């Protein structure tokens, strides 16, 4: 059920220690990574227009 | 009633044992104590759930203070077994103890020290501390600056 | 001690109050019950952390130390103002 | 009772008129003006005011000259032309609070309701806010001193409702609006250290002077709260706030990626037009 991600937790065999944690700011790295991936096409297309007009 | 009002200091119930005993003995006032103990089981439920109710209520009072009373030592000062303290925790899981921290190795519990998001908790504390120092510093500074004007 | 590891332990309380280690919890519990202190200690091993408190009588070493730390804060804010404003006024204005 | 007040700049420009109609006589004393406002609502709102001939004595401070007929006639005609505003209090232009102000304010405490007091400066050289609302209420003191009139500082704000913003903005033509961004922020971040430096440096010198050379109790009781709040920040070791520096510095990294990426997007039209315009204008020029 942790592999199913229904709640926050992780098991243990050697020590049996239970740890519960969460990561609230999920909407930052998604929007940032999408801006990087979308801007890659912008810079590459710019290099296509300049590479087309120069050579 | 004053001991049950607020700020319940951790005291021994043995002092209340003779108080309840004389409460059953004296007939000048609160006479129907034998009527409280009329039924063979109802009075026992009122007494066991009474001492249980105050031994949970004092936990709810000391839970506001973050002093880390170290309930492992508290179980030694109260002279009771840790098993019925685990049953008391079984009363806390229905008493909304979800805001707590336990330990696998030791037995000390923590009613504080959350994950502490710095954007909410330390944000709030720094806001009230810094701003309170700013406006509180602002009031008595010029207020005293007006208090010294009368010396001329 | 206003600064420099304000954190302390119950040894000074039990030593100054000639009381046992079993009653220091009731002592700090009464101290929090009166309402003159708000200290909450997150310790594991026995420690004494305190918070806001009022002298209410007098302190001359805290008047002189108040002038020392106060003048230090003032000259540090002045030093940061001259430092940042020195080149900041010349490059931004 | 009253948490904050609202003072329009019209009364302070009427103090500019107090400094205009002097006539170069050589007195320039604390001319007392009759402050007007709206005491109905919990917040105080000054709309306009007027003045009354006020003259004191050189040596004796207890001399004060007011007028009841002029107050009832100016207030009667002002109420006849505008009945939405009534008497509230007064104000003096003197920078120092004299002892006679309890007797001057006592008249408008008897005849008028609880009057608010405002101390301003004759010369606009003070960088701080010139208006300080001082409520005239009697407070019980813990030391046992007899109950007397106490002037507690009430916070004040200088705002205009509809027209005075337009008139001030048109008459100045030099001040700038909010204008969030580089200049309005960096100016505050540059001069703010002087804005606190002149206040604190201007206060703690006479404060430290009155520490050793002080008598006539200055309410030393509040000094314990002063140094207490000053000692409520005992140079935190910053151990717990490290992760907060990681959060604010991570937002700094977000601003880095936004600046670099967005500016890299802005470089498109420039680094394209610079070529397609120059080479085509050059190849088609002749």
């Amino acid at each position: 059920m942790i592999l199913d991600k229904k709640f926050h937790g992780i098991l243990d065999q050697g020590e049996g220690v239970l740890i519960i944690f969460d990561e609230p700011p999920v909407d930052k790295t998604y929007e940032a990574a999408l801006e990087t991936i979308q801007n890659m096409s912008k810079v590459v297309d710019s290099l296509y227009n300049k590479a087309k007009k120069l050579t | 009633l004053l001991k049950l009002f607020t700020t319940m200091e951790l005291m021994r119930w043995s002092t209340l044992v003779e108080d309840y005993g004389m409460e059953l003995r004296k007939g000048s006032l609160e006479s129907p104590a034998t009527d409280v103990f009329g039924s063979t089981e109802e009075g026992e439920k009122r007494w066991k759930d009474l001492k249980n109710r105050v031994v949970e209520h004092n936990i709810r009072i000391m839970a506001k203070y973050y002093t880390r009373i170290t309930m492992k030592r508290m179980a030694q000062l109260l002279d009771l077994s840790v098993d019925e303290s685990e049953a008391f925790l079984s009363n806390l899981v229905v008493n909304k103890t979800i805001f707590a921290k336990v330990d696998r190795l030791a037995g000390i519990i923590n009613f504080q020290r959350p994950k502490d998001p710095n954007n909410l908790l330390n944000d709030w504390s720094q806001k009230l501390n810094s701003l309170m120092s700013l406006v509180n510093k602002t009031t008595h500074l010029i207020a005293k600056e007006e208090m010294i004007h009368n010396l001329q | 001690r206003p600064a420099n590891h304000r954190q302390l332990t119950f040894e000074e309380i039990a030593k100054s109050a000639k009381i046992t280690v079993n009653e220091v919890e009731l002592l700090v519990m009464k101290a929090l019950s009166v309402g003159l202190v708000k200290g909450s200690i997150d310790e594991v091993d026995k420690r004494v952390h305190m918070t806001w408190v009022q002298p209410r009588v007098l302190d001359l070493q805290q008047i002189k130390g108040m002038k020392d730390r106060l003048e230090f804060w003032c000259t540090d804010v002045k030093s940061m103002e001259m430092l940042v404003e020195h080149q900041a006024h010349d490059i931004l204005t | 009772a009253v948490q904050k007040v609202v003072v329009h700049p019209l009364v302070l420009l009427s103090v500019v008129d107090h400094f205009n109609r002097i006539g170069k006589v050589g007195n320039q004393k604390r001319v007392v003006g009759v402050l007007l406002g709206s005491w109905q609502k919990k917040v105080l709102d000054v709309s306009n005011s007027f003045a009354v001939p006020f003259d004191e004595d050189d040596k004796d401070d207890s001399v004060w000259f007011l007028d009841h007929d002029y107050l009832e006639n100016m207030y009667g005609m002002f109420k006849k032309v505008n009945a939405r505003e009534r008497i509230v209090g007064w104000y003096h232009t003197g920078p120092k609070l004299h002892k006679n102000d309890i007797a001057i304010n006592e008249l408008m405490k008897r005849y008028c309701p609880n009057s608010v007091l405002v101390i301003i400066d004759v010369k606009p050289k003070d960088l701080g806010l010139p208006t300080e609302a001082y409520i005239s209420v009697e407070e019980v003191h813990d030391d046992g001193t007899p109950t007397s009139k106490t002037f507690e500082h009430v916070t004040s704000e200088i705002g205009a409702e509809e027209a005075e913003e337009v008139g001030v903005e048109h008459l100045l033509r030099d001040i700038k609006d909010t204008t969030v961004g580089t200049l309005s922020q960096r100016i505050t971040n540059q001069v703010h250290g002087l804005k606190g430096l002149n206040s604190k440096l201007l206060d703690i010198r006479s404060y430290l002077e009155k520490v050793a050379t002080g008598k006539l109790p200055i309410n030393h009781q509040i000094i314990y709260q002063l140094q207490d709040v000053f000692n409520l920040l005992p140079d935190v070791s910053l151990q717990e706030f490290v992760k907060a520096f990681y959060l604010k510095t991570n937002d700094q990294m977000v601003v880095v990626y936004l600046a670099s990426l967005i500016r890299s997007v802005v470089a498109l039209h420039n680094l394209i037009n610079n070529k397609i315009a120059n080479r085509d204008a050059e190849k088609k020029e002749g």
